[PDB]
């Protein structure tokens, strides 16, 4: 059963953020596959993303920024991220948040120009209260929440 | 060849009973330990001061950076942390006009000028407290860079002013919140925050949350029955002597369950000049009140209590001190000092010792790198090498290691500020802070005895 | 069948009544939609609405106001719904709402 | 500086058509721009149709049809069109060209 959500942001500028919310979803209850957490490294990625991008993510998070909007490897996710969606028809897949204010609405890549974004230009808590909301009422899979998990991943890591 | 045993870093208790070693990434990953709604803010100052606390109250609501995200971590803005709203909506102004700002600071008299300015702004904070129909929490005193440059005076009067009262106050600078446009003549801004910016918002915003009623974290190893006391001792320069000692006091116990920590005060006062020693009745009615503090938040007497202090106690305080308590509360006191220059450098030469190494010199005396090199932030507290506190055990009978490490642990619980520890045990700072206070106004009737009002 | 209401308002400046309205139609029995509340993260907006509009719109409800006048979103929504209309024949489909005195007549 | 015509269709449903003006408008001394030309293939498109959306082109033809209303790549090039049409201040920008009997207005 897929209940993993998948992050994917640019490395390295985005990475205050997606540190902050993986460790704030991890701390409710989630499970969250972003390769900041596996950052030991030594081992290829590539087959692996791939493999739990088609295999286990149930919601593919983009961490969408001035940044992340060409970046090469992000791009390459978005198409594995539309090809598993259309394979699973799951119009609710892919979920970006915007982040940097500077990236206008005008200029966001082809692949998510079309799909409602949550906000995190303004607040950090107000963006992650809509995306704990569309997560219960689109029914993401989660375990009751644990501080302690999140807290011996950012002693671990 | 001399040894070095380590003394390792105590944990600091974050909401949902999450350990943690440092307040910012605790705060920013678990939060505070309660919850308040929010904050209520009334602003004082004319309407440049509101203008430009209105935009750094907005500019703190978003996530903010700092150059290195390593040694300073980043504020991810105030909802975030403290899931509590602090808007500029909930603001309550009181216009001060320029024209009234000057015609007091315009005097030739240099006490005169500040008891008029302060006299005002109370006067004004004091109208809108007792019959406005807001409700405000804390009052932010926003003043220009033409009061305080010219009042030194003006914070401790403000503070003491205020306590048969008891708002809590936060006296803010133009520039400290508007760094960015109050540069100098020659457009050099004086005051560069464009590093720091983000250790400026976690101190602000925690010193704002903690004036507001809010408990933003707590010790989480520490030993139920035992007290400490911090004992410091000011000098009254206003009173009818040039000079009159006043001792102050700082109460930390633990709770019934937890994290009591409010200070037992009512400066004791030495009339001859230089004798930093409380007489017998004055130790009496120190030891006393602090007992009954305790004793009537707990129920039972502590088995354990620390006065630590600055000075050494003499025979006379200290038989005063043993006639006042029972005999199972077993009295320690130890004298902290600064006077050892024991520079101890290394022999690598890239960066400065660790925090928390300790040179025991016998079973009464030892020496502590309370600020030193914390490796979890890849820098030092200092930047020349750091000066330990040299503690001996004056009198009593105790572990030298149970006193390290409870240094170390006091060395923890500072509110005023948002920093991964401080350098000296808070009982004392927080003491001190209260004794310069508390005479800044010689006539002051049972104080408050909370900080948020210091 | 058609049971939903939608309102097309201007985002964010009509935010406000458009709330109190959806909230005060749910609290009588009366379904309701606007991006306000049941509009989802990510959807393909623009197909959802344009889907709700022609499936299962009974009422459009347009806020008009000075803001909402020329809002390209709501003349789009309007459009579909005089499209929806002259499919159903129903003259009282689409209902402007009149809240800014400073919008003429 | 822009002169090319971006032309949108659905493939390979709409191509009999797509391929007859392409070639007329090439002989007409326009420079147009579709993929059923850049058929010689070999490279990722999505983002080289975005920045020629974006960078180049001065009319996007859109080719509107039973076929091209809800195909997903029509609509991502149309939602960018839309964007670009936004940014050069330009109405005339989207041009549809309705084609096929059985899509009705």
């Amino acid at each position: 059963m897929r209940n993993k959500i998948f992050i994917s942001h640019a490395t390295p500028d985005d990475n205050d953020f997606t540190r902050w919310l993986a460790l704030k979803l991890i701390g409710l209850g989630y499970e969250v596959w972003c390769d900041i957490l596996f950052l030991d490294k030594g081992v290829d990625f590539w087959s692996n993303i791939e493999k739990v991008i088609r295999e286990d993510t149930c919601k593919f998070l983009l961490v969408s920024s001035s940044y992340s909007n060409q970046r090469e490897g992000v791009l390459k996710e978005l198409a594995v991220a539309a090809k598993v969606k259309k394979q699973l028809k799951d119009d609710k897949f892919i979920i970006p948040l915007a982040i940097d204010e500077q990236l206008s609405y005008d200029d966001i890549n082809i692949d998510i120009v079309r799909l409602n974004a949550i906000d995190f230009k303004m607040s950090w808590a107000r963006g992650l209260k809509d995306i704990l909301e569309a997560f219960e009422k689109q029914k993401v899979p989660k375990e009751v929440a644990d501080a302690s998990k999140s807290n011996l991943l950012y002693q671990q890591i | 060849m001399k040894e070095l045993i380590y003394i390792e870093e105590p944990k600091i208790l974050f909401a949902h009973g999450q350990k943690c070693t440092d307040a910012r990434d605790g705060l920013a990953l678990f939060g505070p330990l309660n919850n308040l709604y929010g904050i209520k803010s009334g602003v004082i100052g004319t309407k440049q001061g509101l203008k430009i606390f209105r935009d750094y109250l907005d500019h703190i609501q978003k996530p903010i950076y700092n150059s290195n995200s390593i040694t300073r971590p980043m504020f991810p803005g105030f909802e975030a942390v403290f899931d509590c709203k602090w808007e500029s909506t909930g603001i309550t102004f009181k216009e001060v006009t320029n024209e009234d700002i000057g015609k007091f600071l315009y005097n030739s008299s240099t006490h005169k000028r500040t008891y008029d300015l302060v006299s005002l702004f109370i006067d004004k904070i004091i109208s809108a407290n007792k019959n406005e129909d807001e409700n405000v929490d804390v009052w932010f005193v926003i003043v220009p860079d033409e009061i305080y440059k010219y009042c030194r005076q003006f914070h401790d009067q403000f503070k003491a002013r205020l306590l048969k009262h008891t708002i809590p106050t936060q006296i803010f600078r133009e520039s400290t919140l508007a760094w960015r446009d109050f540069k100098n003549a020659f457009g050099l801004p004086i005051r560069d925050f464009s590093k720091i910016e983000g250790h400026l918002a976690w101190t602000i915003s925690t010193a704002a949350f903690y004036k507001a009623g809010g408990k933003p974290w707590k010790l989480s190893d520490v030993r139920n029955g035992v007290c400490y006391l911090g004992l410091v001792y000011k000098k009254v320069e206003k009173s009818k002597n040039p000079r009159n000692a006043c001792c102050a006091a700082q109460m930390f116990l633990d709770n019934g369950d937890g994290t009591v920590f409010k200070g037992e005060v009512g400066p004791w006062y030495n009339p001859k000049n230089g004798q930093y020693h409380l007489e017998p009745k004055e130790a009496k009615a120190l030891l006393s009140q602090s007992l009954q503090s305790y004793k009537e938040q707990i129920g039972e007497y502590p088995k354990e209590v620390f006065i630590h202090a600055k000075t050494r106690f003499n025979h006379q305080e200290w038989d005063a001190f043993l006639e006042v308590t029972p005999k199972e509360t077993n009295l320690v006191g130890v004298t902290i000092s600064k006077t050892k220059p024991l520079k101890l450098y290394k022999t690598e030469g890239d960066y400065t010792i660790l925090r928390g190494n300790a040179y025991v010199v016998n079973e009464r005396s030892a020496f502590l790198w309370t600020v030193g090199y914390v490796p979890k932030i890849q820098t030092a507290l200092s930047m020349e090498v750091p000066n330990p506190l040299f503690i001996e055990i004056n009198k009593g009978e105790a572990d030298i290691k149970q006193v390290l490490k409870d240094i170390l642990s006091l060395t923890k619980l500072n509110y005023n500020a948002c920093i991964f520890a401080d350098g000296e045990p808070v009982t004392l700072r927080f003491a001190d802070k209260i004794g310069e206070i508390l005479t800044a106004s010689t006539d002051i009737k049972t104080p408050p005895l909370a900080f948020k009002y210091y």
